[PDB]
């Protein structure tokens, strides 16, 4: 089975990507597993915002890396190849893995 | 272009290699999944060229300011499909092979070149006799055709320096060891 | 003493020719005039393999080996076996046995069928591998990774962009 | 993919499609000329350069044809006539359309 | 930071890049309990001989824009001050002010 | 009118521009004859 | 040529070249694995006749 790991910072974008991938899968092949949402990584950062000194002065940023696990149960001839030409939107790191 | 003569002659194997752009090695023609041909059978792409104009099999070059560079994936020179009308390929035969037009055209050119009748040449070229090459200081001649028992005789008594072969290799050794100056002077 | 001879059959019906030949022997009961019948051996599938299944093994290109003697009755017997063209020899009067000096070296090679062999091979990323098994069959790609410790060449089927990266066995894909 | 016999056909207008029904096949009785359309038939093309609109149009209708390549049957150039009888044969499993 | 400091850092990095294979090997040799004493000694001495800037524990992580040694972040390669600026500008992808 | 493909496209441009003139060239089926004779052991050419 | 039926009734030349390449590849494999000489004589006869 083809496991697909979508990773992105924007959630909407990721969602869009996932849908597209599903569409790509579903026309060619059959029995797409589904878009399973894994836990989001909220990598936080604190920094001092003064140039020199004021320690209680701080900004707390974060990067929300979202995960989408799409799986394809039956890899056909037509389906797997379809993704080669079918590149997804920018800012979405995909990671296909058969078996 | 411009020309005033059409010359016809025989073709050396180096000439057939120099016409040829590749070598056919397999007998498949089309994939019949798609109609993209099989490498490198009869219908090919890396021997004979692209099916579609400037349309590389793998697809990577399709610019007007990007012409001349060849492909790297399928290695198909993105050119025109008219070149599949003019590129030729070659087959390397594993054993040599007698051409039929010089064997059975009545008269036989291999026949009245070797000073040898056509029945002996047909019984040698189809692997059912033995002709002699490099007979040595024995009882046997040069153009003497043999049979199975006589080759058993000649390999029991003269398994050394005597030699004889059969098939197209033997005819090729006869035709290669032919000295034309001696035959001109002797005739 | 029974010497060997070569029989030509319609290539593809060779096992059925061998079975019909054994049956014609046990019909016309010249049992003292036939020793064996040797057909499609020396299997190797394609490349290497240490498991079962696989199959698609064939070396015999259409010739049937027969331990025999030569009487004209047994010659008519073998050519009256159906789907048999004839013997292959110097002549059709007295057809030809093969050899015996090349049987000693062939015996040592047949005894080493499975004891200590299977030479190693190699590969590299270029230009692209070929897939002929699973849904990825009929597709080509490149091997970005080649695990020699797990014997698994990572090939994404050589497609522009991030398509479908996957793992295929050496026999599962062709160079 | 397979072909389409339906009358949603590219590159044509009212003047061709007035003599077809809502499912491609010409009427019984429509007196045609040399070079009209009797059966409308379009084969798959492809996305190739799937642009923002092309990708948005490949996820709004859920169909991938899209523009298609006209291969409709036409009256061969020269003959008039009047369509008197239409037969439609369907290999079993395929969806019968409204005229079948 | 100064230009000079930056230059020094760069040099150190270069040295590290150069001498990694050898240094690592030496370290391994020194570690290896199943080895000769004399050999070990030699290795230890050999290490000393190699340049100091070849060590990776010599090089300080500075900001890639300003070269500021302190307040550094690894993910961005930038000092806090610059990182913040980047965030404000939209230049770091995904990064926005966090509240919970 | 029959065989030469570059000759007939030059002809069609020349007819729709009013210049009745032909650029002759070679029949392409004669090149097919060269490829069929050349695909034997025979070496046919075009001299000069 | 396609006959518009999913199959290709091939021209005679591709059949002939396919027969020569089948017989030649089988003769290369039989000269490879040291076949007995009667069988490679028969195989060369078949190649000459093809």
């Amino acid at each position: 089975r083809i496991r697909i790991r979508l990773k992105a910072f924007d959630h909407r974008l990721i969602d869009q990507a996932t849908a597209e991938i599903v569409e790509t899968a579903k026309r060619t092949g059959a029995q797409v597993r589904g878009p399973i949402p894994l836990p989001t990584r909220k990598e936080r950062f604190t920094v001092l915002i003064s140039p020199h000194v004021n320690k209680d002065a701080r900004d707390q940023y974060e990067i929300r890396t979202h995960l989408r696990l799409v799986d394809i149960v039956e890899p056909t001839e037509k389906t797997v190849d379809a993704l080669m030409r079918l590149d997804l939107a920018a800012g979405v790191d995909v990671q296909i893995s058969l078996g | 272009e411009e020309f005033d003569a059409i010359k016809i002659a025989l073709a050396s194997p180096d000439m057939i290699r120099s016409w040829s752009f590749g070598e056919v090695k397999k007998p498949e023609t089309i994939n019949y999944r798609t109609f993209k041909p099989e490498r490198d059978g009869l219908f090919c792409a890396r021997i004979f060229g692209p099916v579609k104009d400037y349309e590389c099999l793998c697809g990577k070059y399709k610019r007007l300011k990007h012409r001349g560079v060849i492909c790297e994936k399928c290695g198909v020179e993105v050119t025109q499909t008219k070149v599949r009308r003019e590129r030729m390929g070659h087959i390397e035969l594993a054993s040599p092979t007698a051409h039929i037009w010089f064997l059975k055209s009545l008269p036989s050119r291999i026949g009245l070149l070797l000073d040898m009748p056509l029945r002996d040449i047909e019984r040698v070229l189809y692997f059912e006799s033995y002709v002699v090459i490099e007979g040595g200081m024995t009882n046997l001649e040069r153009q003497q055709i043999l049979t199975e028992e006589q080759y058993l005789d000649a390999l029991e008594e003269f398994g050394d320096e005597f030699d004889a072969k059969m098939g197209a290799e033997a005819i090729q050794a006869l035709l290669k060891s032919m000295d034309l100056e001696q035959e001109c002077e002797q005739l | 003493k029974k010497r060997w001879y070569v029989v030509q059959a319609f290539s593809g019906f060779e096992g059925r020719v061998a079975t019909s030949l054994r049956e014609h022997i046990k019909l016309h009961n010249m049992e003292d005039l036939f020793g064996e019948v040797m057909v499609p051996t020396e299997e190797v599938v394609e490349i290497r393999g240490g498991q079962r299944r696989k199959s698609e093994r064939k070396f015999f290109p259409g010739y049937v080996l027969v331990q025999m003697v030569m009487n004209d009755a047994s010659w008519h017997l073998v050519r009256s076996v159906p789907r048999v063209m004839g013997f292959i020899g110097g002549t059709s009067d007295r057809p030809a046995p093969i050899s015996d000096k090349e049987v000693d070296a062939i015996m040592n090679r047949l005894q080493q069928v499975g004891d200590k062999p299977r030479p190693k091979t190699l590969f590299e990323p270029g230009e692209m591998v070929r897939v002929n098994d699973g849904p990825f069959a009929d597709f080509n790609g490149v091997v970005e990774e080649v695990d020699y410790e797990k014997s698994r060449l990572k090939v994404s089927v050589s497609i522009f962009g991030r398509a479908t990266p996957v793992e295929l066995d050496f026999s599962q894909v062709e160079k | 993919g397979p072909e389409e016999i339906t009358a949603d056909i590219p590159n044509v207008g009212e003047a061709a499609l007035s003599k077809l029904d809502e499912s491609g096949i010409v009427y019984i009785g429509a007196e045609v000329t040399g070079g009209d359309i009797l059966v409308g038939k379009v084969t798959p093309k492809g996305e190739t350069q799937l642009t923002p609109e092309e990708k948005l149009l490949r996820a709004i209708f859920g169909e991938k044809a899209s523009d298609v390549k006209d291969s409709s049957l036409r009256v061969p150039n020269g003959v008039s006539g009047t369509v008197i009888d239409v037969q439609v044969f369907t290999r079993d499993g395929v969806e019968k359309d409204k005229r079948a | 930071a100064k230009q000079s400091m930056k230059a020094r850092e760069v040099k150190r990095v270069a040295l590290a890049d150069k001498y990694f294979a050898k240094r690592a090997e030496l370290k391994a040799i020194i570690s290896d309990v199943n080895a000769s004493d004399e050999d070990r000694w030699n290795a230890v001495l050999k290490l000393q001989t190699l340049p100091r800037d070849s060590s990776p524990s010599r090089q300080r992580n500075r900001c890639r824009q300003t070269g500021r040694p302190h307040g550094f972040l690894r993910k961005f390669g930038l000092s806090r001050i610059k990182v913040r600026e980047a965030a404000m500008r939209g230049e770091i992808p995904g990064l926005k002010k966090a509240s919970w | 009118k029959s065989d030469d493909v570059n000759g007939r496209t030059k002809m069609y441009k020349n007819i729709v521009d009013g210049n009745h003139q032909m650029e002759p060239g070679m029949p392409e089926s004669f090149n097919v004859l060269l490829k069929e004779i050349r695909s034997l052991g025979i070496n046919i050419e075009l001299e000069d | 040529v396609p006959l518009d039926g999913g199959r290709f009734a091939t021209s005679d030349l591709n059949d002939l070249y396919r027969r020569v390449i089948n017989r030649n590849n089988r003769l290369k494999r039989l000269l490879d694995l040291a076949a007995p000489d009667i069988i490679v004589r028969n195989e060369k006869r078949m190649l000459q006749e093809a």
